[PDB]
């Protein structure tokens, strides 16, 4: 139940809405952290800790977005990415992050850390995925997001629940 | 201790001979820029985050950085301007000013959503090398012409006192570097396979850490409040096959390196 949770948008920004990227994460209803491109305690050093991974993984995926190959939503212009980090996963051996990437609402992946797998929604869903899974540098970003910083994470999850 | 950690030494080298400062602006939103400066060996000396956050270190006077913040100040202005009557969606931009002081001379690149669109040397003219993603309406044209940048006179006009100033820091730098008063300190998570290995240190150098066999690992540096800065990397044993011996290298520019790993 309470669990770190990082929902993160991409989207293309637009005179009316200059946002391009915005991250909350939240344990349970409190609010860990808050980043965007307009703007910007355990729970103070968790976020602390997490603010330079977000916001480099933010960039990082709005890069891969840009020069990514999507048709489809009839390739209505530029994608619109919603990422949701949890941890620790249910259903996990040793606790481990899930990533599930919905892009346009066409396309659904998710990322398990825990074995470096991945699964997809769907056929066409697989094709996107697999191009992401081969760039590395995205895939350690991902796996290692976490573990840096697990410390301040699991105390802080551990004390929530007291 | 339970690690241990050797140190290597050669010669020094000294980094700051042919002094070449690279400016970086990087336009992130309205109003949100980080704006950087470093040494060709060094890591971040100065630093804007986006937050308003400036870091830099104890030794270095920030109000006597007239002419940089006047250089960002024209950034901040420049890039506002090309943004809105160019590209009229505020998608983020970076540009890379590398100055040499003596004789001046800069390169300046411009950089989009990981792509260097355009090369300015005065020598050559605007060298195009990429397109971005999502401009069906911007031309070459523009992109080309405004990747000439704005306000090197600042630097040029400047030069001798800048070539002073930032020839004063590389050298303290060089000065402080001393392996034995960082931090080495190695963490093994027994649940999930992976070690990190970290080097806390308050002299900012272009530090390099792998693998003693080449095995790839995931390394960064985060730069902190005051004069404090982090080299980490991650490994994940069975990236290892089945072995147990490895060692992290952690090499700086000045010529020595640390290997940091497990004994008896
Ligand atoms: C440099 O810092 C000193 C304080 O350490 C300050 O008094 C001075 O005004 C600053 N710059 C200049 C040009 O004086
Ligand atoms: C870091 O290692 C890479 C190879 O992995 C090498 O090409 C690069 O020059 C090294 N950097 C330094 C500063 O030694």
């Amino acid at each position: 139940a309470h669990s770190l949770r990082c929902n993160l948008t991409i989207k293309a920004p637009t005179p009316a809405d200059p946002l391009w990227y915005e991250a909350k994460c939240l344990v349970d209803e409190i609010l860990i952290l808050h980043l965007s491109n307009i703007n910007k305690a355990n729970a103070t050093e968790v976020g602390e800790c997490l603010t330079q991974p977000v916001n480099d993984l933010c960039q990082k995926l709005r890069d891969k977005v840009s020069n990514t190959k999507v048709d489809t939503h009839k390739t209505n212009g530029y994608p619109h990415l919603q990422v949701t980090m949890i941890y620790p996963q249910s259903q996990g051996q040793t606790p481990s992050a899930t990533w599930e990437f919905n892009i346009s609402d066409s396309y659904f992946f998710t990322f398990y850390t825990e074995n470096m797998s991945w699964r997809s929604a769907n056929d066409e869903s697989g094709v996107i995925m697999n191009k992401w899974n081969d760039d590395g540098d995205l895939v350690q970003r991902l796996k290692y997001f976490i573990p840096e910083c697990r410390q301040k994470i699991d105390e802080f999850l551990k004390q929530s629940k007291e | 201790s339970y690690m241990d950690v050797r140190i290597f030494e050669d010669e020094r080298v000294d980094i700051c001979q042919d002094l070449t400062a690279t400016f970086i602006s990087y336009r992130e939103g309205p109003e949100m820029f980080r704006h950087s400066i470093n040494l060709e060996q060094s890591s971040d000396i100065f630093r804007i985050e986006a937050s308003g956050e400036v870091k830099h270190f104890p030794w270095m006077n920030v109000s006597e950085l007239a002419q940089e913040s006047a250089f960002f100040v024209e950034q901040e202005r420049f890039v506002y301007e090309y943004i809105m009557n160019v590209f009229k969606a505020g998608r983020p931009v970076v540009f890379e000013y590398r100055c040499k002081f003596v004789p001046f001379e800069c390169t300046v690149l411009q950089m989009m959503d990981g792509n260097t669109l355009t090369r300015y040397t005065v020598d050559k003219g605007v060298e195009t090398l990429g397109s971005p993603p999502y401009s069906p309406d911007v031309s070459e044209d523009d992109i080309a012409r405004y990747g000439q940048g704005s306000g090197i006179s600042i630097l040029r006009d400047n030069a001798a006192l800048l070539q002073k100033r930032w020839t004063s820091f590389c050298r303290k730098i060089v000065a402080m570097d001393n392996p034995r008063h960082n931090e080495y300190s190695l963490y093994s998570n027994r649940g999930n396979g992976y070690v990190s290995c970290t080097m806390r240190t308050q002299v900012p150098l272009a530090y390099n850490i792998s693998l003693a066999n080449g095995v790839d690992i995931y390394k960064y540096m985060r730069m902190y409040s005051g004069g404090r800065l982090k080299v980490e990397a991650w490994l994940d044993l069975r990236d290892l096959n089945g072995s147990t011996d490895f060692a992290f290298v952690i090499s700086s520019p000045t010529g020595w390196y640390a290997t940091v790993k497990y004994s008896e």
